[PDB]
């Protein structure tokens, strides 16, 4: 239950690392 | 009733297009990064 | 006239200055880019329509001297709006009536003059086939009539304007709705006019014809197009059925339209609440506390007093029916000083183990609970107060007489204090024995619930669910993969130069 | 200056919250308020006060005297820059901006303090400025602004030892940890009571002694109590001047159970009247009760219920209703019998109770990450 | 009052009607609580004589206590209701979690490594 | 709310009860939607002069609730009262099940036409070439070249 | 004509179904 | 966005739990014990 609780937070950090690659790229390049 | 028979097929199939094409264009970039890692 | 002649002339041009830039941009964008171009890839005029509702909800208040809105209707109703060579004069006509307001005196629309401001689907080549133009050009005067309401003999003017919008609405229901978002764009305009329709034409007069007409509007849904008609036509169906007592709760159980497939976070979020009160009045068995909770958590950020104070009440009404109660006094922002005191004063009695303290609540605020109408749910809490009691005393004491628990619970009768305990062993709750001959109720010490297979289920409920939110953080994640333009291997010129350098290494 | 500035806010507490007791507090609070140039912080305290109709000239002489100090700064800024020292403009108002901090509000404080923070290249002025921001951060209860300059403060003490800037700082974190209900951290920041000094905010060191004993008696168990607060010569001799607190502490230690409630009503009533303990005087003694109950009750198993009235505290039905809400509250690990008139106990192994907090924290963090996951990506 | 263990007050409402007859409804109301008292005889009670649970319903001494006493247990004896308060058989089950948990472990392993 | 009297055993209140199943089949359409479905009782009963209009309104109410084939078989066995009205939004609802079911069975009948063929209830292929005469007689032949293939005949 | 507007749109469903299976196989084979 | 159609119109939690168990109970114990020294 502990490690299962950690894994989703890890992939959430990986999600924010992708939204930063979305919103600060679409205005720059186009 | 051709407006309510044949044209009623135009409005439906497009909804399947609008998300299965999104599934492909997601999944193929997901392939493409890994293939660049391979080569 | 100086105080009016200096503070009245600036509120005509600056609302004209912003309304030539927001819904004249919707006039140039949703007529020429939804009726003639694809708006599914670019549907920003629906959220811009949300902006041109929420701005005008609090834009107009006054009876409009200086013709600051009263002169807009002789301007904004003379609209052909066919094509750019026909609207190139109309762009001048947004200016030519400013000389009518400023230079001369216009028609002061004060509760009487709405009749010559509505009979223009005919004047100067106006039509109805461009219903992105004629439904938006219906709503753009249909809103500010009814935004302040003006219940003094304006009900028939609003009514006839709703009749012309019903001509646009029957043309929407019958005539050429394929692949234009004619139905889709005017399910939002139809949906928004159902509430001005439903705050003049509902509690004044005769909603039960909007029942049959609304089942016709629901009937024309779900066949031709599968969006925007499945969503609003069910809360707009529900909102007086909850205030009625018809059987339309089990029909909402067996309905196919229960999922309108991502209904825009606003009708969908409240929909789970409206079906939450359904199983409230039909006996919450902890089924809908997650849909009340979900109905709370899918809210935006505006205010709480309209619905959120009532889901903050009714959401734990149904948990007071269970036996669990969180503390309601949380983010004391508007809701937790104004709208709790009878209702938190209710659960203060429930969290105790007193019997007639509940009556000391329910004589003090029986009418406030009938102000909202939760009173028929409040009236059955005595069962859960007394199960709270028997769990409290059966959990606290071990060898306690039946001739003590009735007096501590002020039951005034031991002879059924055998019987409340009896059904407390019948229904589950407390397990152990009663010495009815002696009087004492014995209770065993049940420890090591650890080995007993409950916390593995408390695990297993959340193991798979935390894997589910992991999987959602996987699936809501692979759209920013895009613009991955070129993974060039090395080069062409540097590859030929490396082949030339290796050729020099082979020659050397 | 900010050194007597906590007594001001404590006497604002003394003005506002005791409703009947609001006369001598508005007398001495005015006695300090309409002198020493105070202008801003008492208009709404004047609203909570009476009319005080002619305060106009009283405000005028003091906005005039405030204007004098403002205009001599305005006579200093151009002479300071002509032949410059160490930016003598910000060297004048790096000292008189605390005067502007007391007299003006936090703005003319803050822009001058973050202004002058970049002037001195050593922390010997910077960390005192940050101490001033901490002290006003208590005053406006700036619970978010204290979190910044606590870490920004502590980032400076590592170079050097700076124990008059670390042990003094521990008093600030201790008063924050007892401002919030974090008692085990409050006494742990109050661990030393040796390098702690005859302060400005507790001008009696003995008041600091009372605070650290009132938080320590909850904060630590008997081993820590039978070594730490019972063998300290520095802690014994300062409550040697205390008749009450010495008796209030030792009655629990000497197992003097019935007299413990007597001074418990005294210390709790004083805690009700006290500033900064008024948020939690209701939570304090209900911990003291269940602690004093569990200490005696984990000795015996066959101890009856009509023993505790005459030896522990009178009222058998009071003990009845008081223990019923605690076993029923889910603590005080025992099981009481009634009609054979005996209190039974049990013992839980740390397998269920240690698990209960795990499912609590799991549901809390699951609520957290699920809520954030609904927030981001629409 | 039927929701909680209020029995006696419900049987006081049996006869205290101000409105009309309600006879056919309080006769169903009679049978549906007859099998409910006939249900709550089945606890871990002690010996009850032939007076107490004899008078908990509404009877002095007919053979209706022979109807209930031969219907369920608490057998007709020498002024005795016999307590077969056993509740012994069902615990100590390792095999049922060793089947259900044996499923749920592999179901944990499915959404653990295999891509979905 | 006309629903409770479906056990009269006097067969003209079945008729007078299906008087209100077409005009006011919007408001208490939600009422008689799932609770009472005794259409097949009088439809299989010896009592005639109904079983005709009763299958129409079950073809109304089971359509919108996703029971397309339940509205389709009663759409077959309903009779002359069912296909008499084509001035609504309802013929496109019923031939998109009927002619669709026709061609998706006639692919199997294009596999094996001989033996175990369709028991047509005399309208399932009747409105095929009837609506195909509507296609031949409504001026459009770029599509009437189409239904002649889509019928697999 | 309008009869092509669904047959030519289900032809790309026959062409559209296979692709997620194909990259589904390449999900594991790039690891292998 | 965020229109939300209207149908009708620490420091805080631990002492609120003391308001849960300790709402109208005792409240001012200074004299009940001195009134129980002679009764008990």
């Amino acid at each position: 239950y502990l490690a299962s609780l950690i894994r989703s937070v890890v992939a959430l950090h990986n999600l924010i690392n992708n939204k930063i690659a979305n919103r600060d790229a679409e205005k720059k390049e186009g | 009733g051709l407006r309510q028979y044949y044209l009623s097929k135009i409005e439906e199939l497009q909804l399947i297009v609008n998300d299965k094409s999104q599934n492909l264009r997601r999944l193929q970039a997901q392939r493409n990064e890994l293939n660049a890692k391979v080569r | 006239p100086p105080g009016g002649g200096e503070q009245e002339p600036p509120p005509p041009p600056a609302p004209q200055d912003v309304e030539m830039k927001e819904e004249a941009a919707t006039g140039g964008g949703s007529t020429g880019e939804a009726d003639g171009k694809t708006a599914a890839a670019a549907a920003e005029h629906s959220q811009r329509e949300l902006d041109t509702v929420t701005l005008e909800d609090i834009k107009e208040h006054v009876k409009q001297l200086e013709k600051a809105v009263s002169g807009k209707e002789p301007r904004f109703v003379l609209r052909a709006l066919r094509m750019l060579p026909s609207t190139s004069r109309r762009l001048n006509h947004y200016v030519l009536y400013k000389a009518v307001q400023g230079f001369f005196t216009s028609n002061n629309a004060t509760r009487d003059f709405l009749l010559p401001f509505l009979e223009e689907p005919m004047d100067t080549e106006a039509d109805l086939q461009f219903r992105p133009r004629t439904g938006k050009a219906a709503s753009t005067p249909l809103l500010p009539e009814v935004e302040a309401y003006l219940q003094l003999l304006v009900v028939i003017f609003m009514m006839n304007s709703k009749r012309y919008k019903e001509a646009q609405k029957i043309s929407d229901d019958l005539m050429q709705k394929i692949s234009t978002q004619n139905r889709r764009a005017l399910d939002l305009v139809a949906a928004k006019c159902y509430y001005y329709h439903a705050r003049v034409y509902e509690f004044l007069d005769k909603l039960d014809v909007v029942r049959s007409f609304l089942h016709a509007r629901l009937r024309t849904a779900t066949l031709r197009h599968d969006a925007d008609g499945q969503a609003t036509l069910l809360n707009l169906l529900l909102r007086n059925y909850l205030h009625y007592s018809l059987y339309d709760q089990a029909e909402k159980l067996v309905s196919k339209s229960v999922f309108p497939e991502q209904a825009n976070n606003n009708e969908w979020a409240r929909y789970l609440y409206y079906t939450g009160r359904i199983k409230a009045i039909q006996l919450e068995y902890s089924e809908a506390r997650r849909t009340m909770t979900n109905a709370l958590r899918k809210a935006p950020q505006h205010t709480a007093v309209g619905f959120k104070q009532t889901v903050h009440k009714l959401l734990i009404v149904v948990e007071l029916l269970l036996g669990e109660i969180p503390d309601r006094l949380q983010f004391r922002q508007p809701s937790l000083k104004r709208s709790l005191m009878p209702y938190f004063l209710l659960t203060q009695a429930v969290r105790t183990g007193n019997l007639a303290k509940f009556n000391q609540v329910l004589d003090q605020f029986g009418e406030k609970f009938q102000a909202d109408g939760t009173y028929t749910l409040i009236i059955r809490l005595r069962h859960n107060v007394i199960k709270t009691g028997v769990r409290m005393i059966s959990l606290s004491y071990s060898r306690i007489s039946l001739a003590d628990i009735a007096q501590k619970l002020q039951l005034d009768s031991p002879e059924d204090a055998e019987f409340i305990v009896a059904k407390a062993i019948r229904d589950g709750v407390i397990e152990a024995s009663i010495n009815h001959e002696k009087g004492y109720v014995q209770s065993k010490e049940m420890i090591d619930i650890y080995s007993t297979r409950e916390p593995q289920l408390a695990f297993h409920q959340r193991i798979s669910f935390c894997l589910d939110i992991h999987n959602m953080s996987v699936k809501a994640m692979r759209f920013p993969p895009k613009s991955y333009n070129k993974d060039l291997e090395s080069a062409e010129e540097r590859r030929e130069r490396e082949q030339q350098d290796l050729e020099f290494a082979k020659e050397m | 200056p900010k050194n007597p500035d906590l007594r001001i806010a404590q006497l604002r507490f003394l003005l506002s919250l005791p409703e009947h007791r609001g006369d001598a507090a508005v007398r001495d609070e005015l006695m300090a308020a309409v002198r020493d140039n105070n202008m801003a912080p008492y208009y709404e305290a004047l609203c909570k006060s009476l009319d005080w109709q002619i305060d106009v000239d009283l405000l005028n002489k003091m906005k005039k005297a405030n204007e004098d100090e403002l205009k001599r700064l305005d006579e200093e800024l151009e002479d300071a820059e002509k032949n410059l020292g160490e930016s003598e403009i910000r060297d004048a108002m790096m000292a008189k901006a605390e005067y502007l901090c007391r007299i003006g509000d936090k703005e003319g404080a803050l822009t001058a303090f973050r202004k002058t923070y970049d002037k001195t290249v050593a922390l010997g002025h910077r960390l005192d400025i940050v101490f001033y921001l901490l002290r006003i951060g208590l005053f406006y209860m700036d619970n978010d602004l204290i979190t910044r300059n606590t870490e920004k403060a502590k980032s400076l003490i590592e170079e050097g030892g700076d124990w008059d800037r670390r042990n003094r700082l521990k008093v600030y974190q201790g008063l924050y940890c007892v401002a919030i209900r974090d008692f085990k951290q409050a006494a742990e920041l109050f661990l030393d009571t040796v390098s702690t000094f005859t302060s400005y905010e507790l001008m009696d060191y003995k008041t600091f002694v009372t605070y650290t004993v009132y938080v320590s008696m909850i904060a630590l168990e008997r081993p820590d109590l039978r070594e730490k607060v019972i063998k300290g010569a520095e802690i014994l001799e300062v409550l040697h001047s205390l008749p009450a607190v010495r008796q209030y502490l030792f009655s629990l230690y000497e197992c003097r159970y019935s007299v413990f409630f007597q001074s418990l009503a005294v210390v709790e009533q004083e805690m009700k009247k006290d500033w900064l303990f008024a948020p939690h005087y209701r939570y304090y003694v209900r911990e003291m009760r269940i602690h004093a109950y569990s200490q005696l009750l984990e000795s015996y198993r066959s101890l009856t219920l009509g023993y505790m009235a005459e030896a522990f505290g009178v009222g058998v039905e009071f003990i009845d209703q008081e223990l019923s809400r605690f076993i029923a509250a889910g603590r005080l690990h025992c099981k009481i019998d009634k009609v054979n008139e005996i209190v039974e106990t049990n013992r839980p192994d740390s397998k269920n109770w240690q698990y209960q907090e795990t499912i609590k924290k799991g549901d809390l963090l699951l609520n957290r990450v699920q809520k954030l996951s609904r927030v981001i990506n629409m | 009052y039927l929701m909680e263990g209020s029995y006696n007050k419900v049987f006081l409402a049996k006869g205290n009607i101000p409105a009309e007859s309600y006879t056919f409804f309080i006769d169903i109301l009679l049978d549906t609580i007859r099998d409910e008292i006939a249900g709550c005889i089945e606890k871990a009670y002690e010996k009850i004589l032939f007076t107490e649970a004899t008078r908990i319903l509404f009877f002095n001494t007919p053979k209706k206590m022979t109807d209930y006493a031969k219907k369920r247990g608490w057998v007709l004896g020498p002024n005795n209701y016999y307590s077969f308060a056993s509740q012994q058989q069902k615990p100590e089950d390792t095999t049922i979690p060793s089947t259900e948990l044996a499923k749920q472990v592999i179901e944990y392993a499915r959404q653990l490594e295999m891509i979905v | 709310g006309i629903i409770s009297l479906l056990d009269e055993d006097e067969p003209q209140l079945k008729e007078f009860a299906l008087h209100k199943l077409n005009a006011v089949v919007n408001d208490f359409w939600a009422e008689i939607s799932e609770s009472v479905d005794k259409i097949e009782v009088l439809y299989e009963d010896e009592g005639f002069r109904s079983r005709q209009f009763a299958a129409l309104v079950a073809s109304k109410v089971f359509y919108h609730l996703g029971a397309f084939e339940e509205s389709l078989n009663y759409a077959l066995g309903a009779g002359d009262l069912f296909n008499v009205n084509d001035n609504s939004e309802y013929v496109e609802t019923i031939i998109a099940k009927c002619i669709d079911h026709y061609t998706k069975q006639c692919v199997e009948n294009a596999d094996l036409p001989e033996g175990e063929k369709k028991p047509i209830d005399q309208r399932l292929e009747g409105i095929v070439n009837k609506m195909f005469q509507r296609c031949l007689d409504d001026h459009k032949y770029k599509q009437a070249i189409g239904i002649a293939l889509e019928t697999r005949r | 004509d309008l009869y092509s507007r669904y047959k030519k749109l289900q032809q790309e469903l026959e062409f559209l179904e296979v692709q997620e299976e194909y990259i589904k196989d390449e999900q594991k084979n790039l690891k292998k | 966005m965020s229109e939300k159609k209207q149908p009708v119109d620490e420091d805080n939690w631990d002492d609120d739990n003391v308001e849960d168990d300790f709402s109208n109970q005792l409240r001012a114990e200074l004299e009940k014990h001195g009134y129980k020294m002679e009764t008990s």
